[PDB]
RNA sequence: GCGAAACCACAGCCUGGGGGGCCAGGCAAAAUCAGCGGCAGUCAAGCGCGACGUUGCUUUCCUAUCAUACCGAAGCAGAAUUCGGUAAGCGUGGGAACUGAUGAAGUGUCGUCGCAAUGGUAAUUCAACUUAGUACGAGAGGAACCGUUGAUUCAGAUCAUUGGUAUUUGCGGCGCCGCGGAGCUAUCAUCUGCCGGAUAACGGCUGAACGCCUCUAAGCCAGAAUCCGUGCCAGAAAGCGACGA
RNA sequence: AUGUGGAACGGGGUAUUGUAAGCAGCUGCUGAGAUUAAGCCUUUGUUCCCAAGAUUUG
């Protein structure tokens, strides 16, 4: 589901024509009646065997691309059943194979029905019969697609989630100004407005801390969006970040919020706690310090200071639990087009021997195996030995 | 960059890298066209697929990805000075293409040096 | 995000596009004949065209629109392009 | 491009003909000639080859040495002038070298 | 420090190598990552793009040092005539003829000592000592001859092969006179000289490069600084 | 890849004769008329 | 990709400069599109978007119906049911279990046949007890023994569509 | 036989290689040529530096495969001059020179030894006494003219050929005002309109000839497309071989001759492939017909060395001089 | 040089229609040679049934594309994927006298020169570099255009480099062997393979029917591996021109 | 059907093999000898040839 990438489920009717074209457009569609009878009766058949085939293809590809809700996780499979009755949704799966295996019976019967054929109009009702029995069958399972759509809606909707990796979970008041410094924590922004359930949905954004990777994983304030909150931090192995509103900016009492954190201490347990006092530019906080787990942090929600400080405590604590040349190029004559010259980058004397060309060889040797630096020395040594070996 | 095309499938090649094996039965080529009255081939510079004929017997009866190396073909090389080597060596390599062998032994063609890095610092006598 | 270039080249005949999506390819417009266009300068990303021909200057413009046709992508997320707002008399 | 030298032939060897053949032990042992390809796959020896020049070289029959004109791994900056006089050497060394073996074939006659 | 690509793969170390004194950049690719050394330590040293025997494993075929730069013996003269060119008079540039051409991937070089292979020749030994003037030391990296294929070095730290023993790192680190980090480069591959290259004022990294990796590379090379 | 009469080949090239090879073979046929 | 994580940040990005030009003219256009879609459609394809036509035609009719009222070899290759057997019926083509439809609960039902009562088509079809239309054969009424004649062909449509003769 | 396009199998009628197609020009462009004649001398290589950016030898020393052409310098002797009609494209006049060579004397004979050589008699008679009889065909062609030809027959007494008739070929002339090709023409008559002036050693040609007969496969015409030029030599000189990077001169003509040619004393241009027909057919040179944006005519051409051995069983020198001091004294 | 015999209504072009002959067409020049869904029930359009509806179970050819080209639609960020349309051109679901080589003859004869009515066609896919680690995308992944370089197949030529043959009965050694020029042969070797309009889907502009609107009704633009012309192959042997004597 | 014309040889270059016969005390002659157009090249060298019969068409 996280990493779905499954097909979009269509019409069942609009499903049943293509299956239908490709049986116009596979299948040889002509049958001479002056073929013979078996010939004939596998122009009918094995085009019904296919069609069969193709019945099995894309009922197979939609059941290889429905998942295992027990395969998933305890948070993915708990949410996943909050979010759209995965019960019904698996019952509607145990209703697509069947039926699929029903399907597979009915087939299986019209070709031995299809092995006897006898006249060709009998066997073209028999064609008609097989192929328009199955699609009733198709017409039975109507509302089936209906809710796969949805969920491959809400599948390609619902992001990876990232529980193994070092992740931090922030719940508490509903946009209590931690959401701000949530959205100015990772790369992912989630909006918020001064209605309630604003972040319903859970927020998968990417971030760094202290060269570890810090997972922002937001959570609905407390319902649907809270309860799919609940069953992510039930099942998660991150850290709490309870933004409590200090100056109730948030229009939650603070009393009502750690009264809501002492009833969600069953799931805040065996982790550390961040007890961010939201608001605070903007008694009871005592019986909620009395855990100690909580990380009590005053955050300054209106002034919008504290963040980087706090995500600087609360990670340790989750580590304590824990022009140029090609410039040149792109105005000479581009990419794989322009050649570089070398000639100015020598480091030779004369300026106008750099440009010039060098002969190799000559004569039959190579000119420079026989070139030293003192050679025209030793050539005039070279001249007067000759002369010299010549008197 | 094509090189001449004259060793076919199942062939029996030295296993001429460090991984310890000796003998490959040649298994498949990589990227090859379907060609008539030809069968496809490699050089020193193609990624085959092989099974280990002689060595570990973990390696033996185990396909693996393969280049050649020492080319008993005349590979006639861009530079036209044609190359016949001694025979046909190879050295073992990873799908993702990790060569098996530490080290490498033998000769191992210039034209197939810059295809494939990861043997190329396996190799010290590239000749 | 990759603003688009505009020329204005033979009396604004010739528009000389580019950086469409930080696209290298060249787009020349060509304008239809007896329509003069130009880089409004009131409103910035505004392309000013006007002509007697009204017929040759709207095929023009969608001509134009046509040259800078989005393709290969969602419409959706990929939504800044060419388009054409203001359509008047000279008088 | 740095002639070779035929293995066998103990010609030169150029570009284009021919072919370089390299050994196990990374010897790349080049032969100029087919015959000369020939005579390294038949293993003879070049000095035991009279149409190859070593066995005129161990038989007294070529020049030995000839240290004419008092004249390379190493490489050095170019200069124009140091070419120019190194590309009239060759021409007077060539000279001296025609005239030195002819005494020489005067001496190997008699 | 860089983090980049060879055009290719992040093995940049194979494809072009560098000496204390000077770059020598490869042929035939883009001129970024030729752009690349430009803008890293071009205003510093000579960074040349230069093919090496018409080939593109410059990295791992020659081995240079502050002194000089030595290549395998089938390098061309006219490259050598433009090495000749493109490096300084006070850059030595000699060719050395044996049977192993990489020099690059079999020999490593620092600034006072070296790292020799067990198996090469006395001869090719004595002009490495002549030319790159550094205490040569003919022996296996990590048992393996090629010492710059399994290591990297530098003159203010090395990069030794994480398979080594840590003994046998000390031993190696105090016969290379230098701090010495049994690692890898490009994320745990097998690539330690050829995966990462570093200077005595720059260091370059591969695009895979992990960043515990370069972290580890900086401080052994004393390059956070 | 494209085909004989494909324009996406064929449009492009004749922007790409606008410059490269026309002007040079202008410049070509310049100095052949030369006497 | 949709509504969800896209079109409220499309909102804050913005849609196309013309989503809301475009996509009139295009239905103002789809008044005149369905008459050349009806006329230069050909062959099978046609039909079957006339097939939808002429069920949109029956469903606006019915709709405007509704709305008006609103504001108002010796073998047998025949089909068996299990000297004197000549012919041979395969097992495939034996049927046992059959769709019996009541007359009047209208409970279109599988049943097994209990017998083969007559056979419209021969004695010794009776005595074969071939599945054929029109024929009368014992079934079990328990779970509902009565007789029942055959509504459909079996032969050609491959199943034992029967009605109840009770 | 998939290629139905040459299909039918049936062979060629001229032995010289027949232009049909005629690039488009401009009345903007001056006054140049398009074709030429040319001889297969044989098959050779090269050694060359690559400066083609992008390709995986850049900056790199590759060998090619080339084909050196016999070219001698060329004899246009008059025009032919055409009108359009609804019927095609009928020749008005035909303009000839004053005075021809016997070579091409012998093009209109069978047996011109044993004829009485009277061609173009009469006709050099009234180019004497009245060339306002030639004005009056040439005031025929600028008024009613649309595509100019010259007429043009090779100097083949420089070619060492048994062959002893001319090869005649048409020359479209391109560029400039109908009245400039003319003015362009008859101050060019009778003379020799060299080879150098045509090209310049970066541009493309596709060359055309008659295939090689087998001993009906073969004989049938080809047009070759897209062969590059490399060096248009001048005979006259001796380092039209040697090139910069081999200074030592050398001359392009092989020991022992050419294998079924022998030796080149002319103009020769360097084209890389090949071309249909054997050794020593008559080849024909013409422009390209779009002007092609390639990078391998785009790119300079210079070239490194070439290899002049013998063709003749399997040489190993470059030249006979070189050969003596790497050879020793021979019993001679 | 000698020299049959079988056989022999008369015969000899194709397409379609009632075969060689008939009808209507394509055409047609001598003279020769070598290959050859159903059942039950409820309705109810309407003229006792009644439609759509509702309730019960069970070689070549041809597009009807399998990829490549191009687009449309889709929870289509990107990649990747699905559906639909054009599309059988080329690749990877079905159908089943012909080509060579001479040849007389209108053009007074012969020869050179091009002309062009028409007949056939051609290229093909794949991946590598930037352009990008960019746009986009929480991240992970990862664009596209232009430009460039490759590889495969096919086609066309080419025998310098490499290989094979010896009736070079060529050189040499002991009928045997080494070499064997030339010629021949080869993705065994090597080079090349293009473009200008018009269009399908589709996207448009203008603009009535229908005072609006409308990619349409008359017009008009862009637009496919699409078709037609360029180019490439041959030149009517009863098509033709200019010139030479 | 008289020319830097051609035919037959000779000479030279080029290549293939492989140091020739024989001499003297394996070495020097001897990288010599042989072959090279019969679909190799060249030829100021030597000799020879040539002033053509028949047919067709205006």
């Amino acid at each position: 589901a996280v990493f779905k990438n499954i097909t979009p489920i269509p019409d069942v009717n609009t499903f049943l024509d293509v299956v239908l074209s490709r049986t116009q457009r596979k299948t040889p569609t002509v049958i001479r009646s002056g073929f013979k009878i078996s010939r004939i009766r596998g122009f009918y058949g094995r085009k019904v065997k296919f069609t069969q085939d193709t019945i099995t293809e894309k009922l197979d590809s939609i059941l290889q691309e429905f998942p295992k809700l027990n395969d998933i996780h305890p948070f993915h499979a708990d949410l996943l059943n909050i979010l759209y009755d995965r019960d019904h949704l698996k019952i509607a799966l145990s209703q697509l194979s069947t039926a699929k295996h029903l399907v597979e019976n009915v087939a299986r019967d019209y070709i031995r029905l299809l092995k006897y054929g006898d006249s060709l109009y009998r066997c073209k009702q028999l064609k008609r019969a097989a192929l328009g029995r199955m699609a009733t069958i198709i017409k039975r399972q109507k509302s089936s697609l209906e809710f796969l759509e949805q969920v491959r809606q809400h599948l390609s909707r619902l992001p990876a989630i990232d529980p193994n990796t070092r992740t931090l979970l922030v719940c508490g008041y509903p946009n209590v100004g931690k959401s701000s410094f949530m959205n100015k924590v990772t790369r992912a922004q989630v909006d918020v407005q001064p209605y309630a359930f604003t972040t319903k949905s859970l927020f998968v954004g990417h971030f760094d801390y202290k060269y570890l990777r810090w997972q922002v994983i937001d959570t609905p304030g407390i319902n649907t969006i809270e309860m799919q909150s609940i069953t992510a931090m039930a099942h998660l192995r991150s850290a709490v970040l309870y933004f409590m509103d200090l100056s109730e900016m948030c229009g939650y009492s603070v009393a009502a919020q750690v009264k809501l954190y002492h009833s969600i201490k069953p799931l805040f347990a065996n982790k550390v706690t961040i007890l961010v006092l939201n608001k605070i530019d903007a008694e009871l906080l005592q019986t909620i310090i009395d855990d100690g787990n909580v990380k009590v942090v005053q955050t300054s929600c209106v002034q919008d200071i504290g963040v980087m400080d706090v995500r600087t405590t609360a990670c340790e604590a989750l580590l304590a639990a824990r022009i140029l040349a090609r410039d040149i190029e792109a105005a000479n004559g581009g990419a794989g087009v322009y050649n570089v010259e070398l000639r100015d980058k020598y480091i030779l004397q004369d300026p106008s021997w750099k440009y010039d060309r060098m002969p190799e060889l000559l004569d039959g040797k190579n000119v420079a195996d026989f070139v030293d630096p003192e050679i025209e020395a030793k050539l005039l040594a070279l001249d007067e030995e000759e002369e010299r070996l010549e008197r | 960059y094509r090189m001449t095309l004259g060793l076919p499938v199942q062939a029996i090649m030295n296993c001429a890298d460090n991984s310890g094996a000796k003998n490959l039965y040649i298994v498949s080529v990589f990227g090859t066209g379907a060609r008539l009255n030809r069968l496809p081939a490699a050089s020193c510079g193609d990624m085959v697929l092989a099974t280990v004929k002689k060595g570990k017997p973990d390696l033996r009866k185990k396909i693996m990805p393969a280049i050649v190396v020492r080319q008993r073909k005349a590979w006639r090389r861009k530079d036209g000075v044609y190359l016949y080597f001694e025979d046909n060596a190879g050295v073992i390599v990873n799908p993702k293409g990790e060569m098996k062998g530490s080290a490498i032994t033998g000769p191992v063609a210039k034209e197939c040096a810059d295809l494939w890095p990861r043997i190329a610092s396996n190799a010290g006598t590239v000749v | 995000h990759f603003p688009i270039n505009i020329n204005l080249t033979e009396n604004g005949t010739v528009v000389e596009i580019r950086n469409f999506l930080g696209e290298r390819i060249t787009r020349v417009i060509k304008c239809l004949p007896g329509v003069t266009v130009s880089i409004s300068s009131a409103v910035k990303d505004e392309i000013i065209l006007e002509g007697n021909s009204l017929e040759n200057v709207s095929q023009s413009a969608a001509n134009i629109k046509q040259i800078c046709n989005v393709r290969n992508k969602d419409i959706r997320k990929f939504l800044d392009g060419i388009y054409v707002s203001e359509r008047g008399n000279i008088e | 491009m740095r002639v070779h030298t035929c293995y066998f032939c103990s010609g030169p060897v150029y570009p284009g003909h021919g072919i370089m053949f390299v050994r196990n032990d990374s010897k790349v042992f080049r032969f100029c000639r087919s015959k000369c390809h020939k005579n390294f796959k038949m293993k003879r020896n070049p000095r035991k080859v009279a149409w190859t020049k070593a066995y005129r070289k161990a038989h007294g029959k070529e020049m030995v040495y000839d240290t004419a004109l008092a004249v390379r791994n190493v490489p050095v900056r170019y200069d124009r002038n140091v070419i120019a006089t190194t590309l009239n050497a060759m021409k007077r060394v060539s000279q001296v070298h025609a005239k030195r073996e002819r005494l020489f074939y005067k001496k190997r006659l008699a | 420090a860089l983090r980049a690509q060879f055009e290719n793969s992040n093995e940049i170390g194979v494809f072009s190598n560098l000496t204390n004194s000077y770059a020598l950049v490869a042929l035939g690719g883009s001129e970024n990552f030729y752009s690349v050394f430009e803008a890293e330590l071009g205003d510093v040293v000579p960074v040349v793009h230069t093919t090496i025997g018409g080939t593109r494993i410059i990295g791992r075929l020659t081995c240079g040092n502050r002194k000089g730069l030595l290549v395998p013996s089938s390098t061309t003269d006219n490259e050598l005539q433009h090495l000749r060119n493109s490096l300084p008079d006070p850059v030595k540039i000699q060719r050395v003829d044996e049977r192993l051409s990489a020099l690059g991937n079999i020999v490593a070089c620092n600034d006072y000592v070296a790292l020799v292979h067990p198996d090469i020749e006395r001869e090719t030994e004595e002009i490495i000592a002549d030319v790159l003037d550094v205490e040569v030391f003919r022996q296996t990296v990590a048992g393996n001859v090629l010492t710059g294929s399994y290591c990297a070095l530098s003159n203010q730290g090395a990069l030794v092969h994480p398979r080594t023993s840590i003994q046998e790192q000390d031993e190696l680190s105090s016969l290379l006179q230098v701090p010495l980090v049994a690692g890898t480069i490009n994320r745990g591959s097998d690539v330690i000289g050829a995966g990462l290259v570093v200077n005595d004022w720059c260091a370059f990294a591969g695009l895979d490069t992990t960043a515990t990796e370069l972290a580890v590379c900086e401080s052994i090379f004393k390059l956070q600084d | 890849t494209s085909g004989p009469r494909d324009n996406n080949r064929n449009k492009w090239a004749k922007k790409h004769l606008k410059k490269g090879k026309r002007a040079k073979n202008s410049n070509f046929s310049k100095f052949l008329k030369k006497k | 990709p949709q509504n969800e994580y896209i079109e409220e940040s499309i909102r804050k990005h913005g849609r196309r400069f013309d989503h809301e030009e475009r996509k009139r003219k295009k239905a103002a256009r789809e008044a005149h599109d369905a008459s050349l879609y009806a006329q230069k459609t050909r062959g099978i394809k046609a039909k079957l978007y006339q097939e939808k036509r002429r069920k949109e035609k029956i469903q606006m009719k019915k709709t405007i119906k509704q709305h008006e009222e609103r504001n108002a070899k010796r073998m047998i290759t025949k089909a068996t049911f299990v000297k004197y057997e000549r012919f041979i019926r395969p097992m495939a083509l034996r049927q046992k279990k059959a769709n019996v439809t009541h007359k009047e609960l209208g409970v279109t039902m599988q049943l097994p046949i209990i017998g083969v009562k007559k056979n419209p088509q021969s004695p010794t079809y009776t005595q074969l007890g071939v599945l054929t239309k029109g024929t009368v054969i014992e079934v079990n009424v328990s779970e509902l023994g009565k007789y029942a004649q055959i509504t459909n062909n079996p032969e050609l449509d491959g199943c034992v569509n029967a009605l109840l003769l009770t | 036989h998939g290629s139905l396009g040459f299909l039918p199998r049936k062979r060629a009628s001229r032995q010289r290689g027949k232009v049909k197609a005629f690039p488009k020009d401009d009345a903007s462009k001056p006054v140049h040529l398009t074709a030429f004649l040319g001889y297969k001398a044989g098959m050779t290589h090269i050694v060359r530096d690559l400066d083609r950016p992008g390709s995986k030898m850049h900056k790199r020393e590759i060998l090619e495969a080339v084909t050196v052409i016999e070219t001698p310098p060329m004899v246009v002797v008059g025009v032919v001059g055409y009108v359009e009609t609804p019927r095609g494209l009928r020749s008005l006049t035909t303009v000839w020179a004053e005075h021809l060579s016997e070579e091409v004397k012998r093009r209109f004979y069978k047996n011109w030894f044993k004829s009485k050589k009277k061609a173009f008699t009469k006709y050099a008679k009234k180019y004497a006494e009245s060339t306002q009889s030639i004005n009056r065909e040439l005031e025929r062609i600028k008024k009613y003219c649309s595509v100019v030809r010259v007429l043009a027959h090779t100097q083949i007494r420089k070619t060492p050929l048994a062959q002893k008739k001319a090869h005649l070929m048409e020359i479209q002339v391109n560029g400039g005002s109908v009245a400039d090709k003319v003015e362009w023409a008859r101050e060019h008559f009778e003379k020799t309109v060299d080879i150098k002036s045509t090209f310049e050693q970066n541009e493309m040609i596709d060359v055309i000839g008659v295939t090689r007969g087998k001993g009906n496969a073969g004989y049938m015409h080809r047009t070759q497309l897209n062969s590059k030029i490399y060096r248009i030599g001048a005979g006259d000189d001796a380092k039209n071989a040697s090139t910069d990077f081999d200074a030592t001169e050398k001359r392009i003509t092989p020991m022992g001759g050419f294998v079924r040619y022998g030796v080149v004393e002319n103009d020769f241009v360097m084209l890389n492939g090949a071309t249909p027909g054997p050794v020593k057919r008559v080849l024909t040179l013409r422009k390209s017909l779009l002007t092609h944006t390639s990078r391998k005519a785009l790119e300079p051409v210079s070239l490194k060395w070439i290899d002049t051995a013998s063709k003749f069983g399997h040489g190993r020198f470059q030249t006979p001089a070189e050969a003596k001091q790497f050879l020793g004294t021979l019993k001679k």
